[PDB]
């Protein structure tokens, strides 16, 4: 054989949806959310701690409100006939559940 | 170098969750807007949680306080006690 | 005296879950100022049907996926198959489940993939 | 040697599943995920309990009031199972003390 | 004689007037399936609501629906309403 | 809508009696809620590039409050 | 003869009215608006209250309690500024006793 093998664009994102659907450990490093959090908590008080636990909780809580967000996002983007999410469809379904910021 | 460390929820995460959800192709742009709204929740919920732990005059944050929080934003949690 | 030898209320309702502590649950909690004794019988038996319920639609997606032990996916492919209880529950996150695979059939290649000669 | 207690639901829905499916088991995890569940349904359905009491200037929980909130939250069919059963295990327990 | 009023149901809730209510929401140009798909989502929101007022009448051994039951509710629904007593 | 709620009501319980406050309440809510959907309309139909707002927005819009049916 | 009493928060949001704004009335249906929106908050905070108590296991609602559950429901500066008026209103009172 020559040339690489090579899939056609699309075709690998479909795979990935199938591999990620069908199991469930969760995506986000923890080490990173850790220092994410632990940031943002100390500019609201100082030396706080944080038990493992409720790290874990806010990683399963941000990764299924994005999922869901994520899933309206897609839902507003068909409905203008297109497939790319763009950030108005982002900012469209926030602005529809009323999460607005 | 750190980066303000909201850089560490990269890209292929970010759509690794989007094809959770769905999602077969990605504009450029919605990254910096994805983090902006992640943060925003982060804060919210954290702001609560702080806030009954200020109340129980303790230093080390529960995962009860966690799931308080996310009760009373209507995101009911299950799955870590209570 | 007599003292008759105490059998639970459970047993006498023919219940598996239990009465007296969802009584004690109910005094401490700042419900009402006084609890009847039928309702916890009536609570514990709605509580025993559901999770009977929950518990039966996860054994049957376990037998699917030939898996002998229940864990979290099968309970929340329970729950949004179920029309009823994903009513009850459109607003809850389940820890450890994912979601169902569901994918819009727009956005997938058309069927013509095949011989086009 | 001190020594703390936590209580849960976790054996009654052991047995509960037992009952249902002998040759099956469920790990940890989901042991929790049901007790969230159960104390979840509990505080709201007490909750509804005392709200409809307290509006009808009733100072009594009793079981018509559960039966009430339970036909308001729970949509159709699982309401008249569930009122069924309640109502089968409180004629149960009101004959034979 | 076939009058029944135009369905003896939904149906009085006239064109015109749900033309008005999306005029209130800023809307300008209306299809003409808009009206029925809407007839049915009130109809489902008025169940909802309505079976639960009839639940709470029903607790108080009443035949008169009133306010307060349909306050209520709304109340529960996540649709609170001010102005008619709680 | 009086008489829609009583064939309604009818259709639960039987010769039930309504406050005229209580069928007043239920038309704020009523006209409420539509406004709120025909707003979220709107803003749907706007995203697709278009004026005019047809059925599939508003199923659009109820399907992500979750106002499901 | 038979008379009942019913009774509301009317005639202090009068004297409020009157303090802010003198010259200036206020319609009955609007009075009912604010007497229902007075119920409304007193519950949700009080409830909240009262979950915070059952979780931290204590068996007073104090006024650190009501502090605490403000800043929760409300947000931000308005938060601030009626926290500040209920800590005035606590230094004036238990002094003056």
């Amino acid at each position: 054989v020559k040339k690489p093998h090579r899939y056609r664009p699309g075709t690998v994102a479909l795979r990935e949806i199938r591999r990620y659907q069908k199991s469930t450990e969760l995506l986000i490093r923890k080490l990173p959310f850790q220092r994410l959090v632990r940031e943002i908590a100390q500019d609201f008080k100082t030396d706080l701690r944080f038990q493992s636990s409720a790290v874990m909780a806010l990683q399963e809580a941000c990764e299924a409100y994005l999922v869901g967000l994520f899933e309206d996002t897609n839902l507003c983007a068909i409905h203008a006939k297109r497939v790319t999410i763009m950030p108005k469809d982002i900012q469209l379904a926030r602005r529809i559940r009323g999460e607005r910021a | 170098v750190l980066r303000d460390n909201i850089q560490g929820i990269t890209k292929p995460a970010i759509r690794r969750l989007a094809r959770r959800g769905g999602v077969k192709r990605i504009s450029g742009l919605i990254y910096e807007e994805t983090r902006g709204v992640l943060k925003v929740f982060l804060e919210n919920v954290i702001r609560d949680a702080v806030t009954y732990t200020e109340h129980a005059k303790r230093k080390t944050v529960t995962a009860m306080d966690v799931v308080y929080a996310l009760k009373r934003q209507g995101r009911t949690l299950y799955g870590f006690g209570g | 005296k007599a003292r008759a030898k105490a059998k639970t209320r459970s047993s006498r309702a023919g219940l598996q879950f239990p009465v007296g502590r969802v009584h004690r649950l109910l005094r401490k909690g700042n419900y009402s100022e006084r609890v009847g004794a039928g309702a916890p019988v009536y609570l514990a038996a709605v509580l025993e049907y559901l999770t009977a319920e929950i518990l039966e639609l996860a054994g049957n997606a376990a037998r699917d996926n030939k898996k002998t032990r229940i864990i979290p996916r099968h309970l929340q492919l329970a729950i949004r198959n179920d029309e009823e209880l994903n009513k009850l529950l459109g607003r809850v996150t389940i820890a450890q489940g994912g979601v169902l695979p569901n994918i819009q059939a727009v956005l997938l290649p058309k069927k013509t993939e095949s011989h086009h000669k | 040697r001190k020594r703390s207690r936590k209580e849960s639901y976790s054996i009654y829905v052991y047995k509960v599943l037992k009952q249902v499916h002998p040759d099956t088991g469920i790990s940890s995890k989901a042991m929790g995920i049901m007790n969230s569940f159960v104390n979840d349904i509990f505080e709201r359905i007490a909750g509804e309990a005392s709200r409809l009491a307290h509006y009808n200037k009733r100072s009594t929980i009793t079981s018509r009031e559960i039966q009430t909130a339970v036909r308001l939250l729970l949509p159709g069919e699982l309401a008249k199972h569930a009122v069924s059963e309640g109502t089968k295990a409180v004629t149960k327990y009101t004959s034979a003390k």
